[PDB]
RNA sequence: AGCCGGUAGCGGGCGUGGAUCCCUGGAUGUCCGAAUGGGGGAACCCGGCCGGCGGGAACGCCGGUCACCGCGCGCGCGGGGGGAACCUGGGGAACUGAAACAUCUCAGUACCCAGAGGAGAGGAAAGAGAAAUCGACUCCCUGAGUAGCGGCGAGCGAAAGGGGACCAGCCUAAACCGUCCGGCUUGUCCGGGCGGGGUCGUGGGGCCCUCGGACCGAAUCCCCAGCCUAGCCGAAGCUGUUGGGAAGCAGCGCCAGAGAGGGUGAAAGCCCCGUAGGCGAAAGGUGGGGGGAUAGGUGAGGGUACCCGAGUACCCCGUGGUUCGUGGAGCCAUGGGGGAAUCUGGGCGGACCACCGCCUAAGGCUAAGUACUCCGGGUGACCGAUAGCGCACCAGUAC
RNA sequence: GAAUGCCGGCAUGAGUAACGAUAAAGAGGGUGAGAAUCCCUCUCGCCGUAAGCCCAAGGGUUCCUACGCAAUGGUCGUCAGCGUAGGGUUAGGCGGGACCUAAGGUGAAGCCGAAAGGCGUAGCCGAAGGGCAGCCGGUUAAUAUUCCGGCCCUUCCCGCAG
RNA sequence: AAUCCGCCUCCCAACAAGCUCUGCGUGGUGGGGAAGCCCGGGUGACAACCCCCCGAAGCCAGGGAGCCAAGAAAAGCCUCUAAGCACAACCUGCGGGAACCCGUACCGCAAACCGACACAGGUGGGCGGGUGCAAGAGCACUCAGGCGCGCGGGAGAA
């Protein structure tokens, strides 16, 4: 029906697998259709752009390589940890992410 | 519900449709289905003219291939109203 | 040929078989079947013409109930059934049955 | 046309009466020929107008039904 | 919490004031197609009537309406066409087997046709068949390759009974009573509609005397539980190391009603999706379960001898069905001829007769247990791109 | 490992036969990376009751223009009926329909047939037959009895007059 | 039903006419218009546009004769009357308005159709110029127009 995605733009994500094993960023863009999710300066790679109006002078740029969902987990706003999420339904009752490790809402 | 803007789809642009302005004779692609008469009219309601003369002509689709996909461009319609001596369709002098 | 429009026979199928020989009843060795083959028995279809509410009716039925027709026609004088055409009283009086 | 304004037009269309849903529709169709003929010639950068229109139009004629149904 | 299908790009937009998306309902739905105004070489053409548009009478467009057949007093209702298998009914081969072939077989199969429906058929004894018996029908096991049938060749092949699945029984016709309508050969008439009555095999019912004067309950209807059509919650891991990458190796932990499985840069219970265990419907659908209602249901002697399904039974001729191929050939069915009776009537128990028994024909309906798999899901000592469907791919396509 | 097996791939014959009418070519100029093969000119030859022109079938964009040459072209290719794109088909009078009937088809009535279905005066359908009003010229890259010009004409509606 | 058509009789007309329809000529007017020469276009040009001959298988046409094998229908159209209606309606003349749908490109004896091919095959109708040869749609050459057939270059055996 919908895409499970258990982070979001842009919450605080560490990626905890891979060669950037260990970062922290803010997740810039979500692709649920591919699974993935780009961090803020993880997964750099260099692209070749031919000589354009868009890029005169050519050679290259730098794009953000999107990572595998899973190889990311939200970082916390309460406790500062990276954390599994949980649902916790309000008294609305809207529902929402909460921290796994403390109590704190995740938005 | 059919109006005259159902009818009417979109000015002929081309240097034989142009060449029509002076004369008096304005070209559009209009609906496959619509009837001299009812071009005459809906050309009139709509560009507030006297019509007094009605060319139409069908226009096949052009087979048109993507790779490995054959396939057809719409037919079309295309239709030559001729406005009264003087009358004039501002929208389409244009150019 | 066809169906009776009383009785609903209809023309069915039988076999026609060919035998030879002495019957063992008889005193023969036995019957030998010679050939079977299919073939029809119709029932005896005929035509009844009769005038019922001054109009002229025909039924197309098997000599059986040739006296079933006539019987309708006994039962049809309870009915209104002047004016009709003879399509409709020949359903009406069809319906009797 | 922004969520907020679709349901503006709802409200204000169903609060219309049929002849005033038809002399609406047809400005509206005469509005959407417009776009078209610029769209044709290459001066409607703000294509998303049309499927917009489209999409009005569309409403209010769903609404003129709906009033006309019972 | 993203989104404007596959689908990126140009060019523009939308979304926590809840978008995209998912489910349900509704609206719109050109033309063709049963196709149904009429025509026609399907997807085009041409009309009638009513209303509307345009300057509108000619012309054109928009809305509505107009086929035929059946049933019921022009109007109502219905039909028509499709559906992979399954089902019934009406028709119905041949190769082949018989080591040739004709009867026989293949086979009442293949196939054509009609018809149904989620099933269909059958079904409430004129049964079985030897028991002083059983008790509708259907379906499975068995009985049994028995009994039998058979150029007594090749071959074909029951049923009762027993064990199971499911379980349910009803409505009429007639006598007689009432009512409306119609007929001409005037009523104690005949006939047709409708209502009442009645429904059976210890025979039952009708009518006339006598006596007696609440329970059961649907297969119809109503409500509801439950189910389907979207979903949702769901425990527990960090560090080091090799490495492009850890989930490998190492250290120390933890969850478990969850160690099914799939992913994640390699090999992960604890990262993701899940899993166990739970939760969830405003709307539509279902509802064989629960509840309620309604229709409907129910006595005993005695007398009378009115009724108890007709071109029928019955007999003969021609055939089919059955295991039964003419046989000692009954039974069930019926194309032809003849042709009854109403319980002191009738059919049956394998020619026939007697005796002794069984059963009540010629009107109708009837859940369930059964068949199938287009569709959805689960699961494989099933395939893994020459396999597996013809098709993993834009295939019933190219050709 | 064999079934003139099946499917696929690749050899051999072989740089071989052939390159599809013995109407026939030559040169100069141009273009282009490239030219016997494309454009232009001159010369030569062939058809001319056709090998020219116009209609109908069938075909379905193949037409015209621009940009192309991987493949298609029996060679080459700068060219093309080929690739990409854009344009192009204009009718009261031509043809067909809103007219008629032909064979035949279909078919109220009606007849017949196990089912499916088969017939069938009327009627309806059915044409390259009947009926019916347009000629000459100009114009486009590409349409023209269609556009334009000139001169003519048909039917329907309404009205006026007789 | 009919005043029409058919049939009978009479009168006038008759290889006439008249009336009517068509072909052709003319006809207000509108168009075209060569070679050659300059770069499809300009010019030639105020183009000229006249006379004679030949002459159809085409037209007048529904013409004529002969023959035997004896040669569509229906509508349009004219006429007759019926229900009707006769302020209607129909005819004639004039005037104004109205006039829909589909086709139309291109190939079309062929490299675009039928032949698996840009295939020496097959494909209905019309036009098909000039000269000479008795004639002709034959034959030769040739106009308009269109082509040299989508491998070539050499060599000069069997
Ligand atoms: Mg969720
Ligand atoms: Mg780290
Ligand atoms: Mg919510
Ligand atoms: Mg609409
Ligand atoms: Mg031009
Ligand atoms: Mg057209
Ligand atoms: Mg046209
Ligand atoms: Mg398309
Ligand atoms: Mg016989
Ligand atoms: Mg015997
Ligand atoms: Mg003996
Ligand atoms: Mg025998
Ligand atoms: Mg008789
Ligand atoms: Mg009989
Ligand atoms: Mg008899
Ligand atoms: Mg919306
Ligand atoms: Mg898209
Ligand atoms: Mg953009
Ligand atoms: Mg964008
Ligand atoms: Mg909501
Ligand atoms: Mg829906
Ligand atoms: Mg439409
Ligand atoms: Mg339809
Ligand atoms: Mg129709
Ligand atoms: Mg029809
Ligand atoms: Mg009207
Ligand atoms: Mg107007
Ligand atoms: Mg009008
Ligand atoms: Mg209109
Ligand atoms: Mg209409
Ligand atoms: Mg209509
Ligand atoms: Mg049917
Ligand atoms: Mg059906
Ligand atoms: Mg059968
Ligand atoms: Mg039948
Ligand atoms: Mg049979
Ligand atoms: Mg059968
Ligand atoms: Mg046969
Ligand atoms: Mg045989
Ligand atoms: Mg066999
Ligand atoms: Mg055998
Ligand atoms: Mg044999
Ligand atoms: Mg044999
Ligand atoms: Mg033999
Ligand atoms: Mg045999
Ligand atoms: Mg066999
Ligand atoms: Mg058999
Ligand atoms: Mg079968
Ligand atoms: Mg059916
Ligand atoms: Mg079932
Ligand atoms: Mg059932
Ligand atoms: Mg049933
Ligand atoms: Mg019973
Ligand atoms: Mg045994
Ligand atoms: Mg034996
Ligand atoms: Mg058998
Ligand atoms: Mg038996
Ligand atoms: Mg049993
Ligand atoms: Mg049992
Ligand atoms: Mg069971
Ligand atoms: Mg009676
Ligand atoms: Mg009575
Ligand atoms: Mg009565
Ligand atoms: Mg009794
Ligand atoms: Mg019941
Ligand atoms: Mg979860
Ligand atoms: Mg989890
Ligand atoms: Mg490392
Ligand atoms: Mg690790
Ligand atoms: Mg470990
Ligand atoms: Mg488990
Ligand atoms: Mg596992
Ligand atoms: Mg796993
Ligand atoms: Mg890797
Ligand atoms: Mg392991
Ligand atoms: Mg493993
Ligand atoms: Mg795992
Ligand atoms: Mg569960
Ligand atoms: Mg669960
Ligand atoms: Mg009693
Ligand atoms: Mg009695
Ligand atoms: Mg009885
Ligand atoms: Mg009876
Ligand atoms: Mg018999
Ligand atoms: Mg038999
Ligand atoms: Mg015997
Ligand atoms: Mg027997
Ligand atoms: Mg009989
Ligand atoms: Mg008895
Ligand atoms: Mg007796
Ligand atoms: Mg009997
Ligand atoms: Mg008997
Ligand atoms: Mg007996
Ligand atoms: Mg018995
Ligand atoms: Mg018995
Ligand atoms: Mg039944
Ligand atoms: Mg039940
Ligand atoms: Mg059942
Ligand atoms: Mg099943
Ligand atoms: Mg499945
Ligand atoms: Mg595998
Ligand atoms: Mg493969
Ligand atoms: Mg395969
Ligand atoms: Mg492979
Ligand atoms: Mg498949
Ligand atoms: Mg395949
Ligand atoms: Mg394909
Ligand atoms: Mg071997
Ligand atoms: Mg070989
Ligand atoms: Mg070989
Ligand atoms: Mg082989
Ligand atoms: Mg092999
Ligand atoms: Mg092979
Ligand atoms: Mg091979
Ligand atoms: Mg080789
Ligand atoms: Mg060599
Ligand atoms: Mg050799
Ligand atoms: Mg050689
Ligand atoms: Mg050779
Ligand atoms: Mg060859
Ligand atoms: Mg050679
Ligand atoms: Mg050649
Ligand atoms: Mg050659
Ligand atoms: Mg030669
Ligand atoms: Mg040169
Ligand atoms: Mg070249
Ligand atoms: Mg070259
Ligand atoms: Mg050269
Ligand atoms: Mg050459
Ligand atoms: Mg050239
Ligand atoms: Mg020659
Ligand atoms: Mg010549
Ligand atoms: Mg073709
Ligand atoms: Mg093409
Ligand atoms: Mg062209
Ligand atoms: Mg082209
Ligand atoms: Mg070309
Ligand atoms: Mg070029
Ligand atoms: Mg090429
Ligand atoms: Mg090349
Ligand atoms: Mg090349
Ligand atoms: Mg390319
Ligand atoms: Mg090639
Ligand atoms: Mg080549
Ligand atoms: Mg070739
Ligand atoms: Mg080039
Ligand atoms: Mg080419
Ligand atoms: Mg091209
Ligand atoms: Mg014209
Ligand atoms: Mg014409
Ligand atoms: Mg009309
Ligand atoms: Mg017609
Ligand atoms: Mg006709
Ligand atoms: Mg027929
Ligand atoms: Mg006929
Ligand atoms: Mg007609
Ligand atoms: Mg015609
Ligand atoms: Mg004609
Ligand atoms: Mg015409
Ligand atoms: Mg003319
Ligand atoms: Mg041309
Ligand atoms: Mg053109
Ligand atoms: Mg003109
Ligand atoms: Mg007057
Ligand atoms: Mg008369
Ligand atoms: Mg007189
Ligand atoms: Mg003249
Ligand atoms: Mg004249
Ligand atoms: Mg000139
Ligand atoms: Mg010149
Ligand atoms: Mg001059
Ligand atoms: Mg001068
Ligand atoms: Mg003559
Ligand atoms: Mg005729
Ligand atoms: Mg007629
Ligand atoms: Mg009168
Ligand atoms: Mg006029
Ligand atoms: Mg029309
Ligand atoms: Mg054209
Ligand atoms: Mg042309
Ligand atoms: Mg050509
Ligand atoms: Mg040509
Ligand atoms: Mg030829
Ligand atoms: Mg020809
Ligand atoms: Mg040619
Ligand atoms: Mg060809
Ligand atoms: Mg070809
Ligand atoms: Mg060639
Ligand atoms: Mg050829
Ligand atoms: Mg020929
Ligand atoms: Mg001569
Ligand atoms: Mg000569
Ligand atoms: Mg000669
Ligand atoms: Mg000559
Ligand atoms: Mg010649
Ligand atoms: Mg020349
Ligand atoms: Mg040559
Ligand atoms: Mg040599
Ligand atoms: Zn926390």
């Amino acid at each position: 029906m919908r895409v499970k995605m258990h982070v979001k733009k842009g919450d605080t994500v560490l990626v905890a697998s891979g060669k950037y094993k260990g970062r922290v960023g803010k997740v810039k863009e979500v692709l649920p259709k591919k699974y993935a999710v780009i961090v803020e300066g993880v997964n750099i790679v260099k692209k070749a752009v031919r000589v354009s109006p868009k890029y005169p002078q050519g050679g290259f740029i730098e794009k953000e390589a999107p990572l595998h969902a899973s190889k990311v987990r939200p970082i916390c706003p309460a406790c500062g940890k990276p954390t599994r999420v949980r649902k916790k339904f309000l008294e609305n009752g809207k529902k929402i992410r909460v921290c796994a490790k403390c109590g704190g809402a995740l938005d | 519900m059919k109006t005259a803007y159902d009818v009417i789809l979109a000015p002929v642009l081309s240097e034989k449709a142009y060449a029509g302005f002076a004369e008096g004779k304005y070209t559009f692609w209009v609906h496959p289905k619509a009837t001299k008469t009812e071009i005459k009219n809906a050309v009139e309601t709509a560009f507030k003219v006297k019509v007094v003369k009605v060319n139409t002509l069908h226009v096949r689709g052009k087979k048109k291939r993507l790779g490995r996909y054959l396939g057809k461009r719409p037919d079309r319609k295309k239709a030559i109203v001729q406005v009264a001596p003087g009358q004039k369709i501002e929208a389409l002098e244009g150019l | 040929s066809k169906v009776c429009e009383i009785s609903g026979k209809r023309p069915i199928v039988a076999n026609s078989i060919q035998r030879r020989g002495k019957a063992k009843r008889e005193g023969g060795v036995g019957k030998k079947t010679t050939g079977i083959s299919k073939r029809r028995q119709y029932p005896n279809l005929q035509k009844v013409r009769v005038r019922v509410a001054g109009q002229e009716i025909t039924f197309r039925v098997a000599a059986s109930h040739i006296p079933k027709v006539y019987e309708l026609v006994e039962r049809a004088k309870g009915l209104k059934l002047e004016g009709l055409s003879p399509k409709e009283i020949k359903k009406e009086l069809l319906k009797l049955l | 046309m922004k969520l907020s304004e679709v349901r503006k037009q709802l409200e204000e269309a169903r609060k219309l009466s049929p002849v005033e849903l038809e002399k609406l529709v047809r400005e509206k169709k005469r509005e959407l020929m417009e776009l078209r003929f610029q769209a044709s010639i290459g001066q409607l950068s703000q294509n998303h107008k049309i499927r917009d229109l489209k999409r009005q139009i569309a409403r209010l004629l769903t609404v003129l039904n709906e009033k006309r149904r019972q």
